[PDB]
């Protein structure tokens, strides 16, 4: 528990240092700001365009020309400025759909990663997901995904089953493994070797059916009580 | 300094026989980066480190220790 | 079969609208930033097709490779593993998938960032990690495990007790080998199977051909050919005729770029789905009903296809 707590506290410290140093981490949120800024700046700059009118400025047309020709020059501006809005609103509707897909994903990560423990591989970050913490950000959310990563392999010889007195034994949980001379049973995701027993194993049928079965004694905890 | 990529003719980039993570994507496997007297180099991007998994019909790897990782999305 | 990307295009809208006429180019500047925001939208679509491809395949951190000896407990992966016979090391099924899917006017096609040979190295690595190490290469290092013992974990994961695998291992191996054989037979006959990938190629081609065909339209000008107007007329009337061609050709591009932005969102949703199927079906064992195919999911194998991914569930 002290190791797990120290690794968590150290990993949260690395988040502070990463975010303090590296402003480019937030690039998804800063780009959504930049896209909306570039769209409004483009919409404003399109007021400066003539669209074939004698001037970009509506008051030049209304001060230089009288209504029989002024309305032809104004309609050139109305046509291009309405096409300028229709382009902006179309691209904001498409960008709003992109953001809604991202918000629906973030709402799903809130329910499944924060309010739960997701079994879904890489949904709540790399490694086996333990839990997640939400943090707010400008126009977005940040999830601090906490995950178990298995870290220090050893190679073991292994078997699908053990032959005892003609019966084939399989692990109830985990796998059979050998240090080279002794056989143990262990959980799959962390090396914790146990003696192979009638409690750690279940029987099914005889030794002939299983490809790669190995002979080893399976200890029965009742036998030494009956010897006693 | 003149290099035919499958994306087109690339000029002013030093073609290099090493491979690296993609810095600036040029296309069709080519990327460019600024590297060491410095130059813009161009290279075929590396997909990752290569790994022959130690598989056999009776060998298993089991982790003896773990690391708690915190990753930011 | 899932679409992952679509043909990257760039349209030089000054060359599309004005065809290297400077007389038209000077009029097109009076429309302001419509041409730079068309190029900006198409460049966003094009860069996203590389991102869509990257997020599906580049999930594997290392290029895992299978051992020389294929002692996988009786399961035969040779039709889905890389074929050494080939200049691009696609599998036999990836060759079938690549066979079953099949403009001077400023329109251009840009290459994808990852070549088919790089996508095939990623599907090879995903597959070789999956065969040699189960789900473990998704959670951390590839922990090797014997393939029959990996399949016994997959059986416990669907609530079938692992002795049911070991007591039927030859039957299960032969049923798998036979079912992979039926994939080769289905792909070596049923050309409509890939129709979801072919339809993305067809929609993009039909949109580009429509964009080219609209250059033949007058839009109310005396000719649809810009050099007719410039060889016959002179500036007071030529600019009146050219503004009809600029208006219609610019409306033709705004229609194309709008429909490519909407189609890019459809392909991105399909690439997000395919990236989620990669993580949860290939790097894991999904409990989600019908997510990784009909029946209780054991495992999935990715195979590359033109602008897409194919999962063998």
């Amino acid at each position: 528990q002290k190791l797990i707590a120290n690794q968590f506290n150290s990993a949260i410290g690395k988040i502070q240092d990463s975010l303090s140093s590296t402003a480019s981490a937030l690039g998804k949120l800063q780009d959504v700001v930049n896209q909306n800024a570039q769209a409004l700046n483009t919409l404003v700059k399109q007021l400066s365009s003539n669209f074939g009118a004698i001037s970009s400025v509506l008051n030049d047309i209304l001060s230089r020309l009288c209504p029989p020709e002024a309305e032809v020059q104004i309609d050139r501006l109305i046509t291009g400025r309405l096409q300028s809005l229709q382009t902006y609103v179309t691209q904001q509707l498409i960008r709003a759909a992109e953001i809604r897909a991202s918000a629906n994903l973030a709402a799903t990560k809130m329910s499944e990663c924060v309010l739960g423990q997701s079994k879904r591989v890489d949904f709540c970050g790399k490694g086996y997901h333990l839990m997640s913490f939400p943090q707010s950000a400008p126009h977005g959310v940040v999830f601090l995904h906490v995950t178990y990563v298995p870290a220090q392999e050893k190679n073991f010889t292994t078997a699908p089953a053990i032959c005892h007195d003609g019966k084939a034994h399989f692990p109830r949980e985990g796998v059979f493994v050998s240090n080279g001379t002794h056989w143990f049973v262990t959980q799959r995701n962390f090396y914790e070797p146990q003696i192979i027993t009638t409690d750690n194993t279940f029987v099914s049928g005889n030794c002939d059916v299983v490809i790669g079965i190995v002979n080893n004694t399976v200890y029965d905890p009742l036998q030494p009580e009956l010897d006693s | 300094n003149v290099f035919q990529t499958r994306a087109g003719c690339l000029i002013g980039a030093e073609h290099v026989n090493n491979s690296y993570e993609c810095d600036i994507p040029i296309g069709a496997g080519i990327c460019a980066s600024y590297q060491t007297s410095q130059s813009i180099i161009a290279y075929t991007m590396s997909l990752g480190a290569e790994n022959s998994v130690a598989y056999s019909n009776n060998s298993i790897a089991i982790p003896t220790n773990f690391t708690i990782s915190v990753t930011t999305e | 079969i899932l679409p992952v990307s679509m043909t990257k295009t760039s349209v030089d809208c000054t060359m599309y609208i004005c065809g290297d006429s400077t007389e038209c180019s000077n009029l097109l500047l009076q429309y302001g930033s419509f041409c730079t925001q068309l190029n900006r939208a198409l460049t966003g679509i094009a860069v996203e097709q590389d991102k869509n491809t990257q997020e599906v395949f580049a999930q594997v951190k290392q290029i895992y490779k299978t051992p020389p000896i294929k002692d996988f407990g009786g399961f035969n992966f040779s039709q889905i593993l890389p074929d050494p016979s080939k200049p691009s090391k696609r599998s036999f099924i990836e060759d079938l998938l690549f066979n079953k899917v099949t403009k001077f006017n400023g329109l251009t096609v840009l290459p994808p960032l990852l070549t088919d040979e790089m996508i095939a190295q990623y599907t090879s690595a995903l597959l070789a990690g999956t065969i040699t190490s189960g789900w473990t290469f998704g959670a951390g290092a590839a922990l090797q495990i014997p393939f029959a013992m990996q399949m016994a974990y997959r059986f416990n994961g669907i609530g079938v007790t692992q002795n049911v695998l070991y007591e039927n291992q030859k039957l299960i191996a032969n049923q798998f080998n036979s079912a992979i054989g039926k994939i080769q037979d289905s792909l070596s006959s049923t050309a409509s199977a890939l129709g979801k990938l072919q339809d993305v190629v067809n929609q993009n081609a039909q949109a580009l051909n429509t964009l080219v065909k609209q250059l033949s339209s007058n839009f109310g000008a005396i000719s649809s050919v810009l050099n007719d107007i410039l060889s016959r007329l002179c500036p007071p009337e030529a600019e009146v005729q050219i503004d009809r061609l600029i208006t219609g050709r610019l409306q033709s591009l705004q229609t194309y770029v709008t429909q490519q932005l909407i189609r890019a969102a459809e392909i991105r949703a399909s690439a997000n789905l395919a990236a989620t199927k990669m993580s949860e079906c290939v790097l894991g064992q999904s409990k989600r009903v019908d997510f990784c195919g009909k029946g209780y999911h054991l495992m999935s194998f990715p195979q590359s296809a033109p602008h897409g991914v194919v999962f063998l569930h």
